[PDB]
């Protein structure tokens, strides 16, 4: 099929070229962090719903 | 009375625009050098006509 | 061209040097390259030299040398194993010189160390604009080199050359080489005149 | 050759006051080792002016951006991150003429009855040093039966601070006239006049910990060092202004990393000394050596309306009469408008000016005039 | 391939620098030059997801 | 992709000999050896030949014409 | 003849001068037809201009190319407020009253405010805080001092609504609307004279022109169209703003002559003014930004003048030039440092234009005859008249047949041409130097070593760009001014810049250390080699075998000039007691026999008299970079041109040098004895078990807190101190182990490359991997790893590597060393920006200053910043060691000019 | 008391008369507004007893001239 | 969490759940983790000092009856996230496991990545020189593909004759670049030669590079579409006519 049987795959051919989706580092969602703002002087805790 | 290098390199500058366009050299020539050549023979032999006006 | 070693030493070549001026050692070994003795201890790459001592360990004897990390063959064992093999422990061979021919007076560490070719090429990489096509708003030189681009003489060029009092030069090249033009003004109110 | 002739050679060369007596000094000293001659004195004085004239600087050279290059290219190679913060940090605070620097320290010297002994030199250092009862306190509870802070605190903190629990006391009870402090062996409890609501708990126990028991505000970490047989105190924040009246500490020689503060308190002068010294001491602690004079004309520079300005849009650049030279640099729009607001003339006497419409910039071989005699007959 | 949300031009102190959760995880030396540095990385030859 | 004609450092011929050194290796002889009565003592020669490895089996299937 | 722009007036437009200016009126919301056609009254009217070839612009008759440009004006139906101006009318809105117009000031204090405007001068900053000053006192009243009216708050909502607090009949408070026509009514009616006290001047910046009735519409050429390449034309997003804002306009009008209620027509009005301010600001806060179709924002004017893509920086500040090259840059020792090496085929292409005269018609006929195939050959002729002619094959004689004085001939690029050599970042003036034009026939560029420290610019890979002057006086001031030779110190430490490195140092080392001597044959290559003019060898110092032998100081000595006597300790110095003898051996005498000097010579203390090198080794303090004593010295005294002569001859030596004799680093380098490793086993013992001391001490409570410091930080700060005198002292074995055979050693003694401290590294121990300036901590819970137990703090459990990169790292000290080098590489990654920023707004604050005739340093507004540059006038350049004049120099060479 | 001009950061600052200060703008060929600026509510300014419209001159310790001579003007604030 | 462990170690539930607990002298919490996103690593369970993974196993591995998941499915080795190995004591040598040692490491050298473990000893180099090798390795020359001749890359370069580095991890033969090399390997002899070595600069022999040494081709696709417009109107491939 004119494949070289070393190509690993797992990228997606857009109009004739190779499109690789970089995974991304995100936060956990769902997930509540605290911390505490030096500057601000308080504590915060944020989630990513 | 000295020459600053900004002053040099102007006058070093209106000679060679002189020479481009006209302006004869008055010293010899080496048959083939530039114009600018010329204006640092021209300097090196203390022949140059132009002097700098300086603020008092 | 770019050629660099696997373990971050990096360059281009500086000379093409024919094989009867290059040196050669007492086994009768020509370099296929050479590198400055001065890289190798401020960069603190000592897995050059290993991998040199290997690559003519593996040569020697045949059998490809381990190289993997914290399993790989121990550097005293490559050195025990090049000393039996007839060579000097350090790498070192006894070199005479291409031109001179003389024995060099000290003994010069060679070795096989794995070099690639990377694809910054020359080649891909000289520009060279005089005159030629200009952006429509501009009336600047194009970007890049596959337009017959221009070289862009940014602002802190600008600023060097102010630096060095250069006024003229200043003006030729921002100005009487990049987007030199005429315009018509009035005295009377500073607006631009229209010619027709 | 007597040392009269010497004095009186090198007071009649053309030198200035500050090579002559450095010339006049070597030259003594040079005279008994090896026997100078009159003519030898004269053609090293001879030579000395050569070389001065050599020295000076040639007119119309680009000073400002001489400087302000060989300011900025040791900043590539810096290194970044007690607590001085040195580095490109610092350098960076000191250009942008920040208000409060991160973490200010002050250089406390003392006078001659204190800087010789460590008992006199810990006891100003404390008298300098501004010690709350929060620090001291060890335990935190607030509690209901009495409703108010039982504070309990140890006595090691309270050998350091060099006070006692009483007096302590004595820093609220004037202070804080609508509560009651008592004194319990080593726990300080309060008492309420008339408080029934716990909002008000909340809104009078943050005041005793902010209050200051001694020494002056802003201040937190102190040390002493010996220097020079000498005992100089460092201490963190900036409070020129209480710490230079002070009866143990000597003010002549006492400074701060606030430039402001120097600048309020000692002078306009004073404050381009100091940052000039800043600077200098930055540049030394990386190992980068930068010439004095381009900080000098950065210094003086960002001190010539008689305040200390930024080198940013709201410093020196902000008030550059050329508008092209704002609007070029930052805050375009804005600044093109205000312009146009107020009718401004651009005389285009700048550099950025005449660089970006086309006309030759006045620096260097610009400011060059030239004359020319016509009738050239080679 | 893996990239992070955090904009390049930004110093993150706390998020360039290697994690010692990276351990099996993240490739410790295998980073891009510049900007992109710490906030773009590869994923470890015993990573699993 | 296919072995080069001579070696790199001296020009020695090795492309006669590799196949027969490809075809000993898998025998399961020492390479050494092989290269040792091939006449292949200079290391760089047995550098030619040991680090080589073929590939033009595996181009030539992708027809281009 | 020829005028230049002495000053620039700027003002607000008014409405009749955008009316008078405009060639045409624009009411149709397109630019082109099916065909591709202009549509007459549209955005792309030939009126305004023309782009597309074929077209031909109505209002100055010239085509494509060569038409500038003309504006258009668009007639709102209603008056929109200019939003960059908005918030400044929001201050004429405070300031003036309601209905007499007149500012809400006593006439005493107007006339003192003006008084106070006449004594101060022009500084800006003066100016605007008495700007404020007056807005301040004129806000705070309620009552007209001239009419006796009353006065309401005015309100200002972001970006261009404005809120008046008026009162019912009842008391309420409530909030009405100014419409931009009651503003501009309002505005209509301060008069002249009130304006200076407003900062607006009575005939440029009337402030009924902040609010646009008139809308000026850019020319063709300015917001210019192109065809894709699928035929579809794009249109630019001042095109598209325009469109919106002539349709909703066109809108309006429609709504209005249709007798519209009042909720259209504001609605509309509203529209419009959103529209407009897009137009001006598109990133204008409060408001969302206008998108194409395809969801990408516009840029509109105040995208297209701010920015770092912006007019004002990518377009004028800084431009793209003709007549530059770029190229990859390889090292060429055999070059002076006043020459670059120039390739064939950049040569070939950039062109030097010289005008035929009388002395070089000859040498141009010859290149105009060899055409631009052939080198040295010509590219272009340009008449006197001025028509350039390309030259091609068949015209290649007849132009030069036809050559004649007065014409130009853009030649090749010819041995000794001046050109520029910039790398870029451009950090200090020193980054750009005009060189020589040396042609090769490779494919890379090719600049001398020592002129690298300047550029710094190594051979991994660097590019560098070379611009060619066109103008004679660009060519002359490239040539005084900015070559290479006159730029060998540093104006920024005053020391020497351009200057020997690396294999020159090593090089110098090995020629003039102690025992090095060189045959017959050998001292007359590297004189042939360096290109001295020696024409006969001196005197052989020793003969062995029954050969003559040449020691290196007396080859070294035939550099340096014959009146050069100087004396200095180098960083070749651990035994202070022979360079204290050689110094008291040359204070008494002051001029030592050379055989005393010889009898106890060292290689620590550099001395040379009267041009021969006496004693001492070659290193980084001989003519090294911010180092090289002998360097700074000989350019001080005797020159730039002897100078480079010198350094060129040097260099060229010390290459030869280092050739030959044998220059190299092995594996055995690093390499250590068994008491060694022992000593170091001992010392890491000792280390560790001073950390579990210290660890079980900050345990049991016993360890002392700092003064004012807690138990954590000062037990960390403990363990750092152990850890690194742990380090001193394997550093110190390893020094001691590692004798001066040794290259590595010689190339860190030398400062020829690397330091002492790489091979310690290589050696000893890695140390201990700290990031931000304190140990490794972050991680897990409690530890970094989890190869560790949790809570501990020792010190191979913190980032203490104990074996180095000869024996190795174990997986979590390489782990902790690719922390610490991550951490690096985040460190100048991070202050690249910084410093560039800083150097940036430092440049932009200084760029001005500039020391006049009389030594002062004055701003171009006159203000003197500096009586005096540097407080005595003198160019830290030309400055020694920081200092005005060098007493001890001159005194020195004084006498030993007249004792000798 | 403590006297300002004591500080080693403070120069010593002197108050030029009207004779003085028109022999400076002779010298440098320029106006009283071309001059450095020093405040009013500046300390060395109070300690000296100045006010707005003179010129103090500032004799400074050189690093490298030993000693320098400068000029400001007193301004309002 | 004990019970959650040995359940996913005998295969009663997916090895994807985690199980972690803090056991904080305030706070104590167990958190199960289950979902996606999760960079897991394998690592052998140690019980009684014992790693799980014997010499049968391995045997049957390398006789191909045992395969990777079933030695997952058995507990022998198991994934773990960076929550569950808070509580987890990892040894990094077969050598070094005590009876305090929760976890055995598989391979210390795996921790790097593809590109890294392309470096022969990287514990001998510093970290920003390990780095610079790994992102240069990824711009190297070679055979990659076998298809390149028939691929439509826009750029593409291809080396004449590529080798296996003599000094290579054995990562690399199971990750394939031995089978697509990217270099070959260069006699290199460290001296300083006239000069043109310095500054990280390198001398190549002429004869090596007239023998076919490092020799590589450059390929570059042109594309050239017949583009139809409004109208009927499109391109035409043909030779343009000089009058035009
Ligand atoms: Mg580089
Ligand atoms: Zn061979
Ligand atoms: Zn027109
Ligand atoms: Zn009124």
């Amino acid at each position: 099929l004119g494949e070289d049987p070393k190509d690993p795959g797992g990228y997606f051919i857009i109009n004739g070229s190779e499109r690789v989706i970089v995974s991304i580092e995100d936060l956990a969602p769902n997930k509540t962090l605290v911390e505490r703002d030096e500057r601000q002087n308080k504590v915060v805790a944020k989630v990513f719903s | 009375f000295r020459y600053t290098r900004f002053e040099k390199a102007r006058i070093i500058g209106a000679r060679a625009l002189q020479i481009a366009m006209g302006a004869p050299v008055l010293i010899d020539v080496p048959e083939g050098i530039t114009p600018l050549q010329a204006a640092l023979l021209e300097f090196e032999k203390g022949v140059i006509p132009i002097t700098v006006i300086r603020p008092s | 061209d770019k050629f660099a070693s696997r373990h971050g030493q990096k360059g281009v070549i500086g000379l093409i040097v024919p094989q009867e001026d290059m040196p050669w050692t007492e086994s009768g070994i020509v370099p296929d390259l050479i590198v400055n003795p001065h890289g190798i201890p401020s960069r603190m790459t000592v897995g050059q030299l290993i991998e040199a001592i290997g690559g003519k360990v593996a040569s020697l004897t045949g059998r490809r040398v381990d190289g993997t990390a914290f399993i790989g063959e121990p550097e005293e064992k490559l050195r025990k194993e090049l000393e039996e093999l007839g060579f000097k422990h350090s790498g070192r061979e006894i070199m005479y010189d291409g031109i001179t021919g003389r024995r060099l007076e000290a003994d010069i560490f060679i070795g096989v160390i794995y070099y690639q070719r990377l694809h910054h090429m020359v080649a891909d990489k000289m520009h060279a604009r005089s005159r030629g096509p200009v952006q429509v708003l501009t009336k600047q030189p194009t970007e890049g080199r596959a337009r017959e681009g221009g070289l862009r003489f940014g602002e802190m060029e600008r600023d060097v050359l102010i630096g060095h009092g250069a006024a003229m030069l200043l003006i030729e090249r921002l100005l009487e080489e990049s987007d030199k033009t005429e315009v018509w003004v009035c005295e009377s109110c500073g607006h631009l005149a229209l010619e027709d | 050759v007597a040392e009269k002739t010497i004095k009186s050679m090198v007071s009649k060369a053309e030198l200035p006051d500050n090579i002559k007596e450095e010339l006049y000094a070597k030259l003594i000293e040079y005279n008994e080792k090896y026997k100078l001659k009159k003519d030898e004195i004269q053609a090293i004085i001879d030579e000395t002016v050569r070389e001065y004239q050599k020295a000076l600087i040639e007119p119309g050279e680009a000073v400002g951006t001489v400087a302000a290059q060989s300011i900025g290219e040791p900043s590539t190679q810096m290194t970044l991150n007690i607590n001085v913060t040195l580095g490109l940090p610092r350098i960076i605070e000191i250009v942008d003429a920040r208000k409060n620097p991160s973490t200010p320290i002050m250089t406390v010297y003392l006078d001659e009855e204190h800087r010789y002994d460590r008992d006199k030199a810990l006891e100003v250092a404390r008298r300098i040093e501004g010690t709350t009862l929060e620090n001291l306190a060890r335990e935190e509870t607030i509690d209901i039966l009495n409703m108010e802070y039982v504070v309990e605190i140890d006595p090691e903190r309270l050998e350091k601070a060099g006070l006692d629990m009483e007096k302590v006391v004595r820093k609220l009870t004037g202070s804080f006239k609508s509560a009651e402090f008592e004194a319990e062996g080593y726990t300080l409890v309060v008492r309420p006049k008339k408080v029934t609501k716990l909002s008000d708990l909340r809104k009078i126990a943050e005041k005793v910990k902010k209050h200051r028991l001694k020494g002056l505000s802003g201040v937190g970490k102190t040390i002493i060092r010996k220097e020079g047989d000498e005992y100089v105190i460092y201490t963190e924040g900036s409070n020129f202004k209480q710490v230079l009246k002070v009866p143990g500490v000597d003010p002549t020689r006492t400074r701060t990393n606030n430039i402001w503060e120097i600048a309020e308190v000692l002078g306009i002068e004073a404050a381009r000394n100091a940052i000039i010294d800043e600077i200098v001491s930055t540049m030394r602690e990386q190992g980068l050596e930068v010439d004095v004079r381009h900080i000098m004309l950065v210094a003086d520079m960002m001190t010539l309306d008689g305040v200390i300005r930024p080198i940013g849009r709201h410093g020196i650049v902000g008030e550059k009469a050329s508008v092209l030279a704002r609007a070029a640099f930052e805050i375009t729009t804005q600044h093109l408008f205000a312009a146009a607001e107020r009718g401004e003339v651009d005389p285009l006497n700048g550099v950025v000016e005449n660089v970006l419409i086309g006309q030759p910039v006045p620096v260097g071989t610009g400011i060059v005039k030239l004359a020319m005699s016509l009738p050239l007959r080679p | 391939r893996v990239t992070s949300p955090l904009s390049r031009d930004q110093p993150h102190f706390e998020a360039r620098d290697l994690h010692g959760t990276h351990w099996g995880r993240i490739c410790p030396t295998e980073t891009p030059e510049g900007p992109n540095c710490g906030l773009v990385k590869n994923l470890a030859l015993m990573s699993q997801i | 992709m296919i072995v080069p004609v001579r070696c790199f450092t001296c020009g020695k011929v090795l492309a006669d000999k590799y196949y027969e050194f490809k075809k000993r290796v898998e025998a399961g002889e020492d390479p050494g050896k092989v290269l040792d009565d091939l006449g292949v003592e200079r290391y760089c020669c047995r550098r030619t030949l040991l680090s080589h490895v073929e590939l033009i089996d595996q181009v030539m299937v992708y027809k281009v014409y | 003849m020829k005028k230049v722009i002495g000053s620039i007036e700027f003002g607000i437009l008014s409405p009749q001068e955008i009316r008078k200016m405009s060639a045409a009126e624009i009411t149709v919301p397109d630019t082109y037809d099916d065909d591709g056609y202009p549509i007459e009254g549209g955005l792309m009217d030939k009126r305004l201009g023309v782009i597309d070839p074929g077209l031909r612009c109505e209002t100055c008759g010239a085509r494509a190319g060569e038409c500038p440009g003309h504006f258009g004006h668009i007639e709102l139906a209603r008056p929109v407020i200019h939003v960059g101006f908005a918030k400044t009318i929001h201050r004429v809105l405070e300031s003036t009253c309601r209905e007499c117009g007149r500012i809400k000031l006593t006439d005493e204090e107007i006339e003192e405010y003006m008084q106070k405007f006449e004594v101060m001068g022009d500084r800006k900053g003066a100016v605007d805080k008495l700007i404020k000053e007056i807005h301040k006192k004129a806000k705070e009243r309620m009552v007209c001092p001239h009419c006796g009216a009353p006065q309401f708050p005015i309100k200002f909502e972001r970006p261009t609504i404005y809120w008046e607090l008026r009162k019912d009949e009842e008391g309420n408070e409530y909030k009405h609307r100014m419409m931009p026509s009651e503003v501009r009514d309002r505005l209509e009616k301060i008069p002249d004279k009130d304006l200076p006290l407003l900062g607006l001047h009575p005939e440029k910046s009337r402030p009924e022109w902040m609010v646009l009735t008139v809308l000026p519409v850019p020319p063709v050429t300015m917001r210019p169209s192109i065809t894709l390449e699928s035929g579809i034309r794009a249109e630019d997003d001042l095109t598209h703003k325009l469109v919106d804002i002539i349709r909703i306009n066109n809108r309006l009008k429609s709504n209005i002559e249709a007798g519209a209620p009042q909720l259209i027509i504001e609605d509309l009005w509203d529209l419009l003014q959103y529209h407009v301010t897009t137009y001006i600001n598109n990133e204008t806060s409060g408001v969302p930004p206008a998108k194409h179709k395809s969801g990408r924002p516009l840029k509109t004017l105040a995208q297209r003048l701010k920015g770092k893509e912006g007019r004002f920086r990518g377009n004028l500040s800084g431009k793209r030039v003709n007549f530059s090259a770029r190229t990859v840059i390889s090292p060429d020792p055999m070059i002076s440092i006043n020459e670059v090496g120039v390739p064939l085929a950049v040569a070939m292409e950039l062109t030097v234009p010289e005008k035929v005269t009388e002395f070089n018609y000859e040498k141009l006929k010859q290149r105009v005859l060899n055409g631009p195939e052939k080198y040295p050959g010509a590219n272009y002729v340009i008449d006197p008249e001025g028509r350039r002619i390309r030259l091609m094959e068949s015209n290649r004689e007849l132009i030069a047949e036809k050559l004649d004085i007065g014409w130009t001939v853009e030649r090749h690029l010819e041995d000794g041409d001046v050109v520029l050599f910039n790398r870029q970042p451009s950090l200090h003036r020193m980054s750009i130097m005009a060189h020589r034009v040396r042609v090769m026939p490779y494919r890379t560029f090719r600049l001398n070593l020592p002129v690298c420290p300047p550029y710094n610019a190594d051979f991994d890979g660097d590019e560098m760009n070379l611009h060619v002057p066109q103008t004679e006086e660009a060519q002359a001031e490239a040539k005084i001014l900015m070559e290479v030779q006159n730029h060998i110190i540093s104006p920024r430490y005053g020391g020497p810049l351009i200057a020997g490195i690396q294999d020159h140092i090593s090089g110098g080392y090995l020629l003039t250390r102690e025992g090095a001597y060189f045959t017959r044959y050998e001292v007359e290559q590297m004189l042939m080699f360096a290109g001295m003019d020696v024409n006969e060898l001196p005197e052989p110092d020793k003969y062995e075998n029954g050969e003559p032998l040449w020691s290196g100081k007396t080859i070294f000595s035939l550099l340096l000039p014959d009146d050069l006597t100087i004396w200095y300790r180098n960083k070749l110095c651990d035994e202070p007691e022979r360079c204290e003898a050689l110094e008291k051996l040359i204070e008494e005498k002051l001029i030592p026999d050379p055989e005393e000097v010889r009898k106890l010579a060292y290689d620590g203390f550099v001395y040379i008299q009267n041009g021969k090198l006496l004693s001492g080794a070659v290193d980084k303090k001989a003519y090294g970079r911010e180092d090289g004593k002998l360097l700074d010295i000989i350019v001080r005294e005797y020159g730039v041109e002897r100078a480079r002569q010198f350094l060129d001859q040097v260099t060229k030596l010390t290459i030869w040098v280092i050739t030959h004799k044998g220059f190299t680093t092995a594996i055995d380098d690093e390499d250590l004895p068994q008491e060694a490793i022992d000593r170091i086993h001992e010392i890491i013992r000792e280390a560790e078990e001073k950390v579990q001391r210290l660890i079980e001490a900050y345990k049991r409570g016993e360890l002392e807190p700092l003064p004012g410091k807690t138990l954590e930080e000062t037990l960390e700060s403990k363990i750092m101190a152990v850890l690194a005198e742990a380090r001193d002292n394997a550093g110190k074995v390893a020094e001691r182990y590692l004798g001066m055979n040794n290259h590595a050693v010689i190339m860190a003694k030398t400062g020829a490359r690397g330091k002492i401290l790489n091979i310690t590294q290589m050696a000893a121990m890695l140390g201990q991997q700290s990031i931000r300036g304190k140990r490794l901590y972050r991680g897990y819970r409690g530890r970094v790893l989890t190869h560790f137990k949790p809570g501990d703090l020792g010190a191979r459990a913190r980032g203490f590597v104990t074996n180095s990169y000869k024996s190795g790292l174990t997986p979590q000290e390489y782990f902790f060393h690719a922390m610490g080098g991550r951490e690096g590489l985040v460190d100048t990654a991070v202050r690249t920006a910084q410093s560039g920023y800083m150097q940036r707004r430092l440049i932009n604050a200084l760029q001005d200053l500039k020391v006049d005739y009389d030594g002062t340093v004055r701003d171009p507004t006159g203000i003197i910043v500096q009586f005096k540059y540097g407080e005595d006038g003198v160019d830290p350049m030309k400055s020694w060691q920081g200092k005005t004049v060098d007493v001890d120099r001159v005194i020195v060479r004084t006498l030993l000019k007249m004792r000798g | 008391e403590f006297n300002i001009f004591d500080h080693v950061l403070v120069p010593e600052h002197r108050i030029l008369s009207e004779e003085e200060k028109e022999e400076l703008l002779k010298k440098y060929r320029i106006r009283i507004s071309q001059l450095p600026q020093i405040k009013a509510s500046d300390p060395a300014v109070v300690a000296l007893g100045a006010k707005p419209g003179d010129v103090i001159e500032i004799k400074r310790k050189s690093p490298t001239a030993g000693y320098y001579y400068y000029y400001r003007l007193v301004v309002e604030d | 969490v004990e019970r959650i462990r040995a359940d996913r170690r005998a295969g009663k539930i997916s090895d994807v759940i985690n199980v972690a607990l803090y056991e904080d002298e305030e706070v104590k919490e167990v958190y199960i983790n289950s979902d996606d996103g999760r960079v897991r690593r394998p690592l052998i369970v140690v019980e009684n000092g014992k790693p799980k993974l014997t010499r049968e196993h391995v045997e049957g591995i390398k006789n191909g009856t045992l395969t990777w998941s079933d030695l997952i499915r058995m507990g022998v080795i198991e994934y773990l996230d960076a929550e569950e190995e808070e509580n987890a004591y990892v040894a990094t040598w077969p050598w070094e496991v005590t009876e305090e040692h929760t976890h055995l490491e598989l391979m210390p050298a795996a921790i790097l990545g593809i590109p890294a473990s392309l470096v022969p000893y990287p514990e001998h180099n510093a970290a920003p020189r390990n780095t610079y090798g790994a992102g240069m390795a990824k711009q190297s020359l070679g055979l990659g593909w076998a298809n390149f001749r028939i691929r439509v890359d826009t750029r593409g370069h291809l080396m004449h004759y590529p080798q296996v580095p003599l000094v290579n991890s054995r990562i690399m033969k199971a990750v394939g670049f031995e089978d697509r090399p990217a270099g070959q390997n260069f006699v290199v002899a460290v001296l300083s030669y006239h000069g043109y070595n310095m500054e990280d600069a390198v001398i190549i022999n002429k004869a090596s590079i007239e023998r076919g040494l490092a020799r590589s081709t450059f390929f570059r696709t042109y594309e050239a579409e017949e583009k139809r417009y409004l109208g009927g109107q499109k391109d035409n491939f043909e030779v343009p006519s000089p009058n035009i």
